[PDB]
């Protein structure tokens, strides 16, 4: 019971591969799958995608009852995500991030708990707990437990002085990257460019409806709640008008005491994280290979999962430029 | 109404839609301003990517949300 199997790649299908052993090694998710508590979440009737959570979780059963150098295949559960989101049909390689944002939505909206106003006069902090409390009311799973936070954006406008607030659920961030750090560029860096003061002017504009016209504006998130797994997507594509190509800019991310306080809300308190797995991607925006680099929940060890090869590596060969998908749990 | 997109690199740009406009209509009016073709672009709301065929109303989508442009590495 170590977790350590590989997963037969199906033709490109490493991203897929990257992403799971990922979600593997996400303590509480995959107790979820191990002690079947989806069983009793799973809905009544005739469903098209039951399937899906059924599949991904004997995959999960698999890979964590299984020998060293086992490797398995994940053909059976490759059928039910591309019949949830046929986009993944076939052989052709694909992204890790769009296949992770699919999977967790069809595993969430499988096992929904959920079967089936203005509010300016309140405060800002408890219109956000109204504004969560209808979106709990829609979507509410063991998957949302894990993965949802909520950002705040605040839209001022310059001239009349007026604050919109709007309170946008996530499941990740993903995060625009610097265009060079002193002497390095670093998440943090990445998670101000994020969340930084949007100016919004020229073209940009926003119509302020107090004004009655457009006006320059200031825009700003902040993170009203945080999410229990923390999924940080960096944004590695140019945004050149004729062919994008990969960013392969080192971002240096840290393995423990992910200090989130700057980006909380104003007097809303705040998450400290660490790593626990990342996606890396090596190639260009065309085409390239997926691994994941993942920290047992059990022994703390990080191992290196490439498809089939599953092998130790110290905890400083992790920070790497390759790094997509950051994973962190809360410390 | 309007909505936000936060595009690649740190800005933010300012989109005028209806509720009814398809994920197709938000993408050329993204595209309009940016020079990305539809079919590179990815918009993530609320841990959703949207879907050609969809609209706005489909994810209940309102006024001042911000819409996550995200390109694709592509691997297998
Ligand atoms: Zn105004």
């Amino acid at each position: 019971a170590q977790g350590l199997a590989g997963l037969r790649n199906l033709g490109n299908t490493s991203f897929m591969n990257s992403i799971l052993q990922c979600l593997s090694n996400t303590r509480e998710l995959r107790d979820y799958c191990l002690q079947r508590l989806y069983m009793r979440d799973l809905h009544h009737g005739s469903n098209a995608h039951t399937a899906l959570v059924e599949e991904f979780a004997k995959l999960i059963q698999t890979i964590w009852t299984s020998s060293p150098n086992d490797v398995v295949s994940p053909s059976e559960f490759k059928t039910q995500i591309q019949r949830y989101a046929p986009r993944f049909v076939g052989y052709n390689q694909q992204d890790a991030q769009e296949f992770l944002r699919f999977l967790l939505d069809g595993l969430h909206n499988e096992v929904n708990r959920v079967t089936l106003e203005n509010l300016d006069h309140l405060p800002d902090d408890e219109k956000g707990r109204q504004m969560w409390r209808k979106y709990l009311e829609r979507e509410d799973s063991r998957i949302g437990d894990l993965f949802v936070g909520q950002l705040k954006s605040s839209l001022t406008c310059t001239d009349c002085g007026y604050c919109s607030t709007v309170f946008d659920p996530f499941w990740d961030l993903s995060l625009p990257i610097a265009k060079r750090g002193y002497p390095e560029v670093t998440l943090m860096d990445c998670m101000r460019l994020f969340t930084k003061e949007d100016v919004l002017d020229g073209d940009e504009k926003p119509t302020c409806c107090r004004c009655r016209g457009r006006k320059r504006c200031i825009k700003k998130f902040s993170i009203q709640r945080f999410p229990k797994i923390l999924v940080l997507h960096l944004k590695r594509f140019s945004e050149s008008r004729i062919r994008t190509s990969k960013l392969t800019t080192f971002v240096n991310f840290p393995l423990r005491d992910l200090d989130l306080r700057e980006f909380a809300s104003e007097n809303t308190n705040h998450a400290v994280y660490n790593l626990y797995a990342v996606s890396n991607h090596s190639g260009t925006t065309m085409g390239g290979h997926y691994t994941a680099y993942c920290r047992s929940p059990g022994t703390g060890e990080w191992h290196t999962f490439n498809d089939s090869s599953v092998t130790p590596m110290s905890s400083s060969q992790v920070r790497t430029s390759d790094a997509y998908l950051l994973f962190y749990e809360l410390a | 109404m309007q909505i936000f997109v936060k595009t690649l690199t740190g800005k933010t740009i300012t989109l005028e839609v209806e509720p009814s406009d398809t994920i197709e209509n938000v993408k050329a009016k993204i595209q309009d301003k940016e020079g990305i073709p539809p079919d590179q672009q990815r918009l993530i709301f609320a841990g959703k990517q949207l879907e050609d065929g969809r609209t706005l109303s489909d994810y209940n989508i309102q006024k001042e949300s911000t819409l996550h442009l995200v390109l694709r590495l592509r691997g297998g």
